[PDB]
């Protein structure tokens, strides 16, 4: 029933920030909470942060306090993520990745690739 | 509840301007099976069109 | 001069509506996905 | 059998018996729908 | 916060063979909150096991798992050439995430 739909691939230049938009599918973008991992290439993967969308509370990775902005619209059921700063450091596959309330299963979006 | 009531009287008068005062009721004429919303609606008027 | 009514919504095909009209000839009632003109009328020539 | 189908989408509750057999396509948040199912578009009916 | 390390960090197994990866906790952590997933280089994470059990929807069933505490496992009951993978267990503590260490398995 749930798909993530996520923006596609960017290239920034140092010192810019990156704006991540997934769209939920499926419904329930309201009581669930949203998360974002990043993939560094040639590594595991790491969280950043993430929001409730319905409480509109956000939290952050200890290593991304600061830097990001995580927000959702309710209106268009959309997550977005905003990381500021940007150095070559942070290339990766940020993905969006999220839980209903109710559920066990967590669903994830494609992952976009962002180059500095 | 998808029926489309209508009450109606026919009377002559002798008239201009406003309505003319007075009491009728008026009585049941139809009761149709339509379904449907009807929000708004709009009054068909013919033309003398020479 | 005063014919008929139409009650509908939207009035242009996409649902439907009630039309009501004295025709001159007989009373027609229809409930049709009607497409409405933007000036509906009727018409007597002499 | 294919052939027979309820409504899925609808915007608010229907009336007692009243018929909407509207096939429009359901917009299912504020983005504005164009016809097509998209990310919050459906056809009405399943 | 709790830590996930698993092992062996890299393996090399032959197919028809079975195999499993262990996941330990630094902590205890609830069994209902843990899961295994597959990952192929250019693909996002696939989820085989959650809630330290429950077969995910569309797994192809050769796996299976168990665990509780500190200890859980994740077992391939055989290998077959498409179940050499990375490997990781996570912990979505929903106010806390825990990922590390891929197992690597290859041929
Ligand atoms: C409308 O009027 C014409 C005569 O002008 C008549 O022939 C026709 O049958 C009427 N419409 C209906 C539905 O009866
Ligand atoms: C009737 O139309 C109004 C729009 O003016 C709409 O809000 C309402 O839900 C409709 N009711 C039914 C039963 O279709």
């Amino acid at each position: 029933q749930v798909q993530l739909v996520q923006s596609g691939a960017e290239v920034k230049k140092p010192g810019s920030s990156v704006k991540v938009s997934c769209k939920a599918s499926g419904g329930t973008f309201s009581s669930s909470a949203i998360s974002w991992v990043r993939q560094a290439p040639g590594q595991g993967l790491e969280w950043m942060g993430g929001i409730i969308p319905i409480l509109d509370i956000t939290n952050y990775a200890q290593k991304f306090q600061g830097r990001v902005t995580i927000t959702a619209d309710k209106s268009t059921s959309t997550a977005f993520m905003e990381l500021s700063s940007l150095r070559s450091e942070d290339t990766a596959v940020y993905y969006c990745a999220l839980r209903n309330q109710w559920d066990l299963l967590v669903y994830w979006g494609q992952g976009t690739l962002v180059t500095v | 509840d998808g029926y489309f009531k209508i009450y109606s009287k026919h009377t002559p008068i002798n008239l201009v301007r406003d309505l003319p005062q007075g009491f009728s009721a008026l009585e049941p004429l139809v009761d149709l099976p339509i379904g449907i919303n009807i929000t708004r609606f709009q009054t068909l008027l013919a033309l003398h069109r020479s | 001069i005063i014919r008929g009514w139409i009650f509908g919504t939207t009035l242009d095909s996409k649902t439907q509506s009630l039309l009501i009209v004295n025709n001159a000839t007989n009373v027609v009632i229809k409930v049709c996905e009607f497409q409405f003109c933007n000036d509906p009328f009727l018409g007597v020539y002499y | 059998n294919y052939n027979y189908l309820y409504r899925l989408f609808r915007k608010s509750n229907l009336k007692p018996f009243e018929r909407d057999i509207s096939t429009e396509i359901y917009q299912a948040g504020s983005t504005p729908c164009n016809g097509v199912e998209g990310f919050n578009c459906y056809f009405p009916l399943q | 916060e709790i830590v996930l390390t698993q092992s062996p960090g890299t393996l090399s197994l032959s197919p028809g063979e079975r195999a499993t990866l262990s996941c330990r906790a630094s902590q205890s952590v609830s069994s209902s909150y843990l899961a295994w997933y597959q990952q192929k280089p250019g693909q996002a994470p696939r989820l085989l096991i959650y809630g330290a059990s429950s077969r995910a929807t569309g797994i192809p069933d050769r796996f299976s798992g168990s665990g509780s505490g500190t200890d859980f496992t994740l077992t391939i009951s055989r290998l077959e050439p498409e179940d050499f993978a990375v490997y990781y267990c996570q912990h979505y503590g929903s106010s806390l995430w825990t990922f590390g260490q891929g197992t690597k398995l290859e041929i």
